[PDB]
């Protein structure tokens, strides 16, 4: 249950629900792994660079990363390549992002 | 209750309506499972002529339709090589009167 | 031999009652 600040003070006593374990975020170590395991299912090529991707992604959970890789396959299929390109993963990153994908200036 | 007149157990399906005795409570004759038959057959509509010419405009949602339905069917060899899952389930949603059925 | 036969008659009457259909119920509680 998502943060303990939300939870009520009387059932959050120490030794009641044993240990209380907090989950620290991906730190550009665990990211690279998390991606690696998701791509294992799809075809694996050396065109893809896992380490570069780890660097791009900042403040993304396990769930979000997973979405980045699923989005890549839809793109590769659309292009009609036999094999997914590194290029497609980058494009999935800015589609999973809340903001709209790279476009010409018009206000900024 | 127990087994029918002489009818196999396999024929006495779940949810299947059955006639039983007025006072000796036991299966006699199987009866049609509900009245899902015949009503449903009215509802079924078969491959209408509707084409994209008759769809006013084309959007991105239609381009995302095409991938899921068309591409694995014409060539499932592409989906294998990629090693992605082949899309075959879709959920369509939005405001009513958009034309969700027209594209299907 | 004599004792066993007396069990065999008692068992047949139990058999008649157990014969399907029978009311299904639930036991709210046993007082005992
Ligand atoms: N792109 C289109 N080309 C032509 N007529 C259209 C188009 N889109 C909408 N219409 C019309 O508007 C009607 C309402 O859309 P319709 O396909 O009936 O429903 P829907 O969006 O699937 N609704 P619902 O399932 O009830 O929430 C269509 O049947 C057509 O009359
Ligand atoms: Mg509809």
């Amino acid at each position: 249950t998502n943060r303990v600040d939300v939870l009520d003070p009387a059932l959050l006593r120490s030794g009641r629900l044993d240990r209380k374990i907090e989950f620290p975020l991906p730190s550009e170590d665990s990211r690279a792994q998390i991606l690696q395991i998701h791509s294992r299912k799809m075809t694996t090529d050396d065109d893809i660079n896992w380490q570069e991707l780890a660097r791009s992604t900042d403040e993304f959970n396990g769930a979000q990363l997973k979405a980045v890789t699923v989005e890549a396959g839809m793109i590769a299929l659309r292009n009609g390549q036999s094999s997914v390109k590194h290029e497609d993963f980058v494009e999935g990153i800015s589609e999973v992002q809340a903001r709209k994908s790279k476009s010409v200036s018009f206000y900024a | 209750v127990g087994l029918g007149e002489r009818v196999s157990p396999t024929d006495i399906e779940e949810g299947m309506r059955v006639g039983v005795d007025r006072s000796k409570y036991n299966i006699e004759l199987p009866l049609p499972p509900r009245i899902d038959p015949s009503v449903t057959m009215m509802t079924v509509e078969e491959k209408p002529d509707v084409t994209y010419s008759d769809v006013g405009g084309c959007k991105d949602q239609i381009e995302k339709l095409r991938e899921v339905v068309e591409l694995p069917l014409l060539s499932p060899e592409r989906f294998a090589t990629l090693g992605i899952d082949p899309p075959k389930g879709i959920l369509l949603y939005g405001p009513p009167g958009t034309g969700k059925t027209l594209c299907a | 031999n004599v004792m066993l036969e007396k069990i065999k008659d008692n068992k047949e009457k139990i058999k008649n009652n157990r014969q399907l259909p029978y009311l299904v119920a639930n036991v709210v509680e046993v007082m005992d």
